[PDB]
């Protein structure tokens, strides 16, 4: 009401804390940069009046819009006509029912979710000023559409003998806001007894839109609103909810802060990174020094060369473990997938090995063909984790020949053949023929035909079975640590303080220096490499008159020089050294001699 | 050899030169003053004016023996009609005091419990001024000719904050409109 | 020559460094009218606080008021002295070519006091004696002393002559010498107009356009 | 320039003590091409920072991660562990830019 | 014999002058009513022009290498509760240097068993002796008057006799236990309006050290809610709302709860903390979900706007709350929760009382960081501490809503191993006490500092606080994380339910002494209250055995 709106154009712009005068203070701010939006955070609204609160949590629509009025308003007055409407974001911290008041009392009432974003669609567009122009006596008008209750909030009317429905829709005068049908998943955890979970409808304002990739856990605060298509028994309706504010966690498009990499400066400054990284990422692990060293290179990685012709060098690394079960081989992987920016764990059985990288299906507008999912599309820049590679026997091989070394796929299925780019980065566990027997026997029969995939891998670990009878008991001191009296709960936050990083604090970090530092190798250190080389061929070739076959070929060499580029993106130099390289190959040549034994 | 800000002044010390300029009091107390720009007086009487310069007098009030008078201009029933003189006038600002913006912060700060009725009323009616100058500020540097502008009206905190850029700005193009012959 | 008089005219004569392309004479007279000023001030409160000492086997007020007032008036001359040093390091070898061969000016008593320039002479000595021994080895018979002949002309000035710099204008009311429609200025371009400027209206100029009219303090910074 | 334990050149950039202490002869040459410019001026201005203006004569200052006695000019100030103190001004601009109290 | 106004214009001559005449104080930092008085009177020396000194202290034993290795012409030093039991002048010795001496101390002792040595023999020790006591042990007048001077073998030892009899009543005296009569809130205060500065802050400052102590005793602050009725009345702001103003700072009364960090949190969360008011009531873990389902669920509380259904909804659920707590009078007699209460506002950011508000500050000074070890350990809470006493003003705000967060999950915390102890069933009733040892359990860390521990016998003297017609004595504790058993016993108080009648302070110090002086193998009293000790391992079971005999109450 206009009493209502004399009660908010004299509200936001006297509203302080002590002597800060904000919100005079950013909508300028925010006037001068086009963005056109504001953020009210309801609980910091509250210090005027509780009765101006309760005349919107329990009402709706209107609301919205009047106060969208005001704000435009006196954004007009702060200027002195290109003035276009604003749009809202509102904020809260309550708690959050995750899906299940449904329709007892929380129809078109503010709320609070979180959930996973899986699906995106193609943009859209419905207007919001209009110009309709009659047949019989060419009338001209102008109608506002802002907010709803989707279409049919007010149709266009039948006043200028005069026939009916006399009025058109030109396009020469218009504006248009766009909307999303993005889809939100349940957050997989959170409501356990053995039942599959459950999905919404979703759409938003183009100045909050394209904020979201999927695969990321958000928090939302929004309305829940009904619509009602005509595309089942009783009159019944649909769903959906109106979004207001995805004030998410991060993205998991670099704009940030300063004090974020002051630290990070404050840190890197500090030479003890690489050995604090080994204790500080995997806070549950007894040692594995060698292993722990080649988990933080894989998520940083290389650079990517479009060298003045038309090839290119595949800029990565692709780690493969293998080992006898109760040796951590696999409960590590759980723990790479929260610290990576874009993680997908498929890990199991390959699922469909077709299914893999991309599926169309007959679409039901239209009856069409285009495409819809895949594995790879959605995990550029991070990395997958998959296992088992001993019983997928139909298909695996032939789905990741093309998927890796180059990284460009094109499906020759019924409708397009398209090159789309890829990034990726595999990872793996699988199994030898039991564990055992395979080391106590001729040292092959590990994958039982191939060697072709062995050699695109590069970096392979093989963990074994010792008895060391001494630090073995250290182990079992370790475990009753952990499992109960969770004293390490409180051992890692008195040793953590100071001296080591916290499991957060990491996908924070990664982010940032990678898509910082574009480095190169040292040029006087080419003799270094060049000269180890010729002898491991050397140490090849002397195993080969045993009678022994089998694998060392080429693409390790041109791996090695990718995996002293690795930490060099962690100290952020722009060229490398000495000191830098000879442990790199001390990663390396641990796993040089495995080819012996 | 500072090395950091020598082309501009801080912020710390723009209000140095402020401070250094008298206003009137009200004493309250009773040689005593001998810093050699001093006028000191003997047993002072109430209720009488007395240009005393600021600093020490924001320092007499520490001490809580006296109590300053605001100046002709510090009521919200004054500043009104300044600011109907620019709303008709595009061209410039006319009628300004020249150091209104470091005056108020020094005299909200221990200086509020003083004037009858300064909050929430008087800061609505500066924080205003503070952006309808710089409102007028914008549209003026894009009207730039060469090596010609006229400010009339302005503080020494916006040219303070005008001047770090709008001097190499026009001075790297006055290489190509002088070394073009 | 009032003492208030006599410290208006510092602050007045230390601003308008602040901002300037290049050097200004040092008025080093009416320094030495206040160098006294300052040993004898902090020798009044030496030894009258002793007095307060000794009436104890009252007034906080008149000590404290002299204590912090004659130490910030030796702020402002604790900056006005680095900014000399803060300008004469760049132009070293610009200003001992002004004073290599006779010219117009000379580095005087009034351009330049006594430590700065047995500091400048000592300063460009033990600079030359780094690039020498250290790089300079292998510089063979053309590159023996650092002054550009030709090709890139920077070892020479700081030729910022054209820079800008806010100006007020402050010319003494008494007609006298009266010219223009409402008070007295004049101006002269080296191309332009003569467009001008009034009576105290903020402009912006260069610098030699201006060169001229602040010999005589009748304009400030 | 000379606050406090000056010809101390060490705690500092030892590994890059073959780059500057093979040019600390420029650096003494600074050094004390500055002491007699502490002395030069025939009255004792300073010249060893105090290069923000002062604001007021008392100032709440904290202290920590120092020991020890110091001081022994203007009064012994007796700084002893995590203590506050509450001064005149003009006597804490030797310690500050020294880093030994901490805050304002 | 020092009245209010005289010792304030006497320690202004002693140390005005602008040099280094410093004057210094002391100040025990774990008492949180010790901290507050201290503040105030910082803010008046400002005010007043003088220079000052403030250094905190903790330890009873590191009194003298604070003090007495570290003076050149310190003339005035003050302390804040420190000496009112063990003579400080035995302590530290001072010989008689210059009758009109030349190095004055004052004290500022809160507690009732006072030493008549230092107010009677003042040649230095000028203690606050004004309208505190006026029947200062009445007794006194002629028992060591008499010992000051001390054929007539049959009548001097008769006088002897008489001594005799002046010792026993010296005898009885120096035998009792102590407490905080009255706060020092209430004497510096009323020492300020006898000056006489109108400001609210002190007025906000004031009362909250007499709310600190609303966990150790009943009726003193009874005795001070109506000295601050009229304090709020007379120093009345405002007769009008006189809305809008961001500023001013108002001060209102509302009724308030034992509910704490209510207007700050959740009206949920009290799901832990009223099965602490069940078990003021009669339970802790057995039937409580089954029992709590009625009263404190309305709802089942909505989650939609709930951050205002405890800020902004319970205009009309909270005053429903308001005709619910009259038919919740009935319902359990749970009438531990009507409370008269106080609060303050801001102008805007939401109301703030004072019940909520010491809960932060006692949260905040915990956490927020041979035998080489506790130099590192007893660095630290001197440390933490100081970044509590900055937080009462509106210089920082965004470190306040820190130890909010922080209260109420540690006080979750406590209670993980509280439900543990109690259905454990390691309480031993042995003849008078009952005996805990908390030998090791989980989370031991977080009892090295003594100002949790008093909290965890907070709620452990309330889950014996049923009926228990005999036997109303308190426990002891015992504990241990470090090395060569540290063990920071301590002893509790017997609780009345609201029903002092009898003022039971203390039997325990009393056999402290004794204990202290008869083993002699590694007992300390280093640590500062009396009421907590460190002993050995071997030696804290014979402990016992010379206190289960030793009947001193
Ligand atoms: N190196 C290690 N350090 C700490 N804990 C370990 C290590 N290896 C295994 N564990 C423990 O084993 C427990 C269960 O692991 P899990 O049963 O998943 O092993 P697994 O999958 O059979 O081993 P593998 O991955 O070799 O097959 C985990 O809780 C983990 O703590």
């Amino acid at each position: 009401n206009t009493e209502i709106i004399k009660s908010f154009k004299n509200f936001i712009l006297e509203f302080r804390l002590d002597s800060q005068f904000i919100y005079r203070d950013q909508l300028r701010n925010n006037i001068l940069v086009k963005n056109y939006s504001l953020t009210v955070n309801m609980e910091h609204l509250i210090g005027y009046n509780e009765d101006i609160y309760k005349k919107l949590s329990d009402e709706p629509s209107d609301i919205i819009p009047l106060f969208e009025t005001a704000i435009t308003q006196v954004a007009k007055r702060i200027s002195i006509n290109s003035l276009p409407t604003f749009q809202l974001i509102l904020n809260s911290n309550a708690n959050q029912i995750p899906l299940r008041d449904l329709d007892s009392e929380h129809v078109s009432k503010i709320v609070r979710l979180s959930g996973i974003i899986i699906s995106t669609s193609v943009l859209s567009s419905r207007a919001t000023y209009l110009s309709i122009m009659c047949r019989n006596c060419r009338h001209t008008t102008s109608i506002t559409i802002n907010n709803f209750n989707t279409g049919n909030t007010v149709s266009l009317p039948r006043s200028c003998n005069c026939g009916p429905d006399p009025y058109i829709i030109i396009h020469e005068s218009s504006k248009f806001i766009d909307q999303q049908f993005l889809k939100l998943q349940e957050i997989p955890e959170l409501v356990p007894v053995g039942e599959m979970p459950r999905n919404l409808t979703m759409t938003c304002d183009r100045y909050l839109t394209n904020k979201v990739i999927p695969g990321t856990r958000v928090t939302i605060v929004g309305i829940y609103s009904i619509y009602n298509s005509k595309n089942s028994g009783v009159a019944i309706r649909t769903p959906y909810i109106k979004i207001l504010g995805i004030q998410s966690d991060v993205e998991t498009v670099t704009m940030f802060t300063e004090e974020e990499e002051e630290e990070f400066l404050q840190l890197s400054r500090n030479p003890k990174l690489y050995e604090i990284l080994t204790n500080s990422i995997a806070p549950s692990i007894f040692g594995n020094e060698d292993i722990k060293k080649a988990i933080v290179c894989l998520l940083m990685g290389g650079s990517k060369k479009i060298l003045p012709d038309g090839m290119r060098l595949r800029g990565d690394i692709n780690v493969l473990l293998l080992g006898d079960p109760g040796t951590a081989k696999s409960q590590l992987l759980k723990f790479v997938e929260k610290v990576s920016p874009i993680a997908v764990y498929t890990s199991g059985k390959g699922s469909s090995a077709a299914g893999l990288t991309a599926s169309v299906q007959r679409d039901p507008m239209t009856r069409e063909f285009y495409l819809e999912g895949g594995a790879m599309v959605l995990a550029d820049g991070g990395v997958v984790c998959i296992d088992e590679f001993d019983k997928m026997r139909d298909e695996d091989r032939v789905a990741i020949h093309e998927a890796m070394e180059q990284q460009t796929i094109s499906i020759a299925k019924a409708g397009i053949t398209t090159v789309l780019n890829s990034r990726t980065s595999v990872l793996a566990a699988a199994n030898p023929i039991y564990g055992r027997y395979d080391d106590l026997k001729s040292p092959g029969d590990n994958i039982d035909f191939q060697t072709t995939i062995l050699s695109r891998f590069d970096m392979i670990f093989i963990v074994k079975d010792d008895h060391n009878e001494e630090r073995d008991i250290s182990i079992a001191n370790h475990v009753i640590n952990i499992h109960t009296g969770n004293a390490n709960a409180m051992q890692n936050q008195q040793e953590e303080n100071g001296s080591e990083i916290s499991i957060e604090k990491m996908k924070r970090y990664i982010t940032y220096c990678r898509l910082k530092c574009a480095p190169r190798l040292s040029p006087q250190a080419a003799e270094k490499l060049s000269s180890n080389f010729v002898t491991i061929r050397k140490q090849l070739l002397i195993n080969e008159l045993e009678s022994t076959e089998r694998p060392i070929t080429i693409r390790q060499l041109e791996a090695i020089i990718r995996i002293t580029e690795s930490l060099a993106k962690l100290e952020l130099s722009p060229i490398a050294q000495e000191r830098h390289v000879d442990e790199a190959i001390r990663l390396f040549q641990a796993s040089t001699m495995d080819a012996a034994s | 050899l500072p090395a950091h800000l020598q082309q501009t002044f801080s912020p710390e010390e723009i209000q140095f030169i402020v401070e250094n300029e008298p206003i009137k009091i009200f004493p309250r107390i009773t040689w005593q003053l001998i810093t050699t720009d001093d006028k000191a007086l003997n047993n002072m009487v109430a209720m009488r004016s007395t240009e005393v310069v600021l600093w020490i007098a924001l320092l007499l009030k520490q001490q809580s023996k006296c109590s300053i008078v605001a100046p002709q201009w510090l009521t919200t029933k004054e500043l009104d009609r300044k600011i109907q003189y620019e709303k008709t006038h595009p061209d410039r600002f006319s009628e300004l005091p020249w150091n209104w913006l470091v005056l108020a912060r020094i005299l909200f700060n221990k200086a509020k419990d003083d004037f009858h009725d300064p909050i929430h009323e008087l800061r609505g009616k500066i924080q205003d001024l503070r952006e309808i100058r710089q409102i007028k500020v914008l549209k003026g540097l894009k009207y730039l000719n060469e090596s010609h502008l006229q400010l009339d009206n302005l503080s020494l905190l916006e040219i303070n904050e005008l001047r770090p850029f709008i001097t190499e700005i026009m001075d790297k193009l006055r290489e190509i409109h002088t070394a073009s012959l | 020559v009032s003492p208030q008089q006599d410290f208006s005219d510092l602050m007045k004569s230390w601003k308008n460094e602040r901002c300037s392309p290049e050097l200004l004479p040092y008025p080093h007279q009416l320094m030495k009218r206040l160098l006294n000023r300052i040993s004898m001030q902090s020798q009044l409160i030496e030894n009258i606080s002793m007095g307060f000492l000794d009436m104890q086997n009252e007034s906080k007020l008149p000590l404290l008021c002299m204590e912090t007032e004659l130490e910030r008036l030796k702020f402002v001359i604790r900056s006005y002295i680095r900014c000399r040093l803060s300008k004469i390091d760049k132009f070293s070898l610009y200003l001992r070519q002004l004073n290599e061969d006779e010219n117009s000016l000379i580095s005087l008593t009034d351009l330049l006091s006594k430590d700065e320039i047995k500091y400048h002479d000592t300063h460009s000595l033990i600079w030359l004696k780094l690039v020498n021994d250290s790089i300079l080895k292998y510089m063979p018979e053309e590159l023996q002393a650092i002054n550009d002949t030709e090709g890139s002309v920077n070892m020479i000035d700081e030729p910022d002559w054209n820079k800008f710099v806010f100006i007020h204008v402050n010319g003494p009311p008494d007609g006298e010498n009266e010219f223009g429609k409402p008070c007295y200025t004049v101006t002269i371009p080296d191309l332009k107009e003569e467009v001008e400027l009034t009576i105290g209206s903020i402009y912006v100029m260069r610098y030699e356009v201006i060169r001229d009219l602040l010999r005589d303090d009748k304009v400030a910074l | 320039n000379g606050l406090d334990l000056m010809s101390s050149i060490t705690f500092s950039q030892q590994d890059t003590n073959n780059l500057s202490h093979q040019e600390q002869e420029y650096l003494k040459e600074y050094c004390d091409l500055i002491t007699d410019l502490k002395s030069g001026d025939l009255v004792d201005i300073d010249l060893s920072g105090s290069l923000v203006p002062p604001s007021d004569v008392f100032i709440d200052v904290r202290v920590l991660k120092d020991a020890g006695e110091i001081q022994t000019e203007y009064g012994v100030f007796n700084l002893i562990k995590d203590s506050q103190f509450f001064v005149r001004q003009s006597d804490v601009e030797r310690l500050i830019q020294q880093g030994y109290l901490q805050k304002i | 014999i020092s009245q209010f106004s005289e010792a304030y214009n006497k320690i202004l001559r002693n140390s005005s002058s602008h040099s280094s005449c410093q004057l210094v104080i002391f100040v025990s930092c774990l008492n949180i009513d010790a901290l507050c008085a201290t503040k105030m009177l910082s803010l008046l020396f400002k005010k007043q022009l003088v220079q000052s000194q403030i250094v905190p202290i903790f330890g009873y034993s590191e009194l003298r290498r604070h003090y007495s290795q570290l003076d050149d012409n310190i003339n005035s030093l003050l302390l804040v509760g420190f000496g009112g039991v063990i003579d400080l002048e035995a302590f530290l010795e001072i010989d008689p240097q210059e009758q009109s001496f030349r190095r004055d101390i004052y004290v500022l002792d809160a507690h009732r068993p006072w030493n008549l040595d230092n107010i009677f023999g003042s040649q230095i020790i000028q203690c606050f002796d004004d309208g505190t006591v006026d029947d200062t042990l009445g007794e006194q007048k002629e028992a060591y008057y008499k010992l000051l001077e001390l054929n007539d073998l049959s009548k001097r030892k008769q006088r002897k006799k008489q001594i005799h009899e002046y010792e026993g009543v010296l005898e009885e005296y120096y035998s009792q236990g102590t407490t905080v009569v009255n706060s020092i809130s209430a004497q510096i205060y009323s020492l300020l309006s006898a000056i006489g500065e109108t400001n609210l802050s002190n007025l906000w400052l004031n009362i909250l050290g007499t709310t600190s102590l609303d966990i150790a005793y009943a009726q003193v602050y009874n005795r001070l809610y109506p000295l601050l009725q009229d304090e709020v009345k007379r120093l009345t702001p405002s007769s009008r709302n006189s809305v809008k103003t961001p500023d001013t700072l108002t001060l209102n009364i509302q009724p308030d709860y034992y509910l704490f960090l209510l207007r700050h949190s959740s009206l949920y969360d009290s799901f832990y903390y009223s099965n602490y008011v069940n078990a003021k009531l009669s339970l802790w873990n057995e039937n409580g979900k089954k029992r709590l389902h009625k009263m404190f669920a309305r709802m089942g509380i909505p989650l939609s706007t709930a951050q205002e259904t405890w800020l902004y909804m319970d205009h009309s659920i909270k005053r429903e709350l308001g005709i619910i707590f009259d038919k919740n009078l009935d319902r359990y007699g749970l009438q531990d929760i009507i409370r008269d209460g106080f609060v303050r506002t801001l102008g805007y950011r939401g109301s703030i009382s004072a019940s909520e508000f010491v809960e932060a500050l006692t949260a905040l000074l915990e956490v927020g960081n041979s035998a080489q070890k506790l130099t590192n350990l007893r660095k630290r809470w001197v440390s933490n501490f100081w970044l509590s006493w900055d937080a009462l003003d509106d210089r920082k705000v965004e470190l306040l809503n820190r130890g909010i967060q922080l209260a109420q999950d540690l006080q979750r915390a406590i209670f993980n191993t509280g439900v543990a102890i109690l259905e454990k069933k390691l309480i031993k009733h042995l003849r008078i006490y009952r005996l805990c040892v908390l030998q090791d359990g989980p989370d031991l860390d977080l009892y090295r500092n003594p100002l949790t521990l008093l909290r965890l016998g907070n709620w452990l003297i309330e889950c014996c606080a049923e009926s228990e017609d005999k036997q109303l004595l308190p426990m002891v504790l015992a504990s241990i994380d470090e090395n060569t058993d540290t063990y920071l016993v301590a002893g509790l108080t017997p609780r009345y339910p609201r029903g002092t009648k009898k003022p039971i302070l203390n039997n325990f110090s009393m056999a402290f002494q004794q204990i202290t002086a008869e083993t002699d193998a590694k007992v300390r009293i280093d640590n500062f209250e009396s009421s907590i000790i460190e002993i050995r391992r071997e030696d804290l079971s014979p402990f016992l055995e010379k206190l289960t005999l030793s009947g001193l109450l």
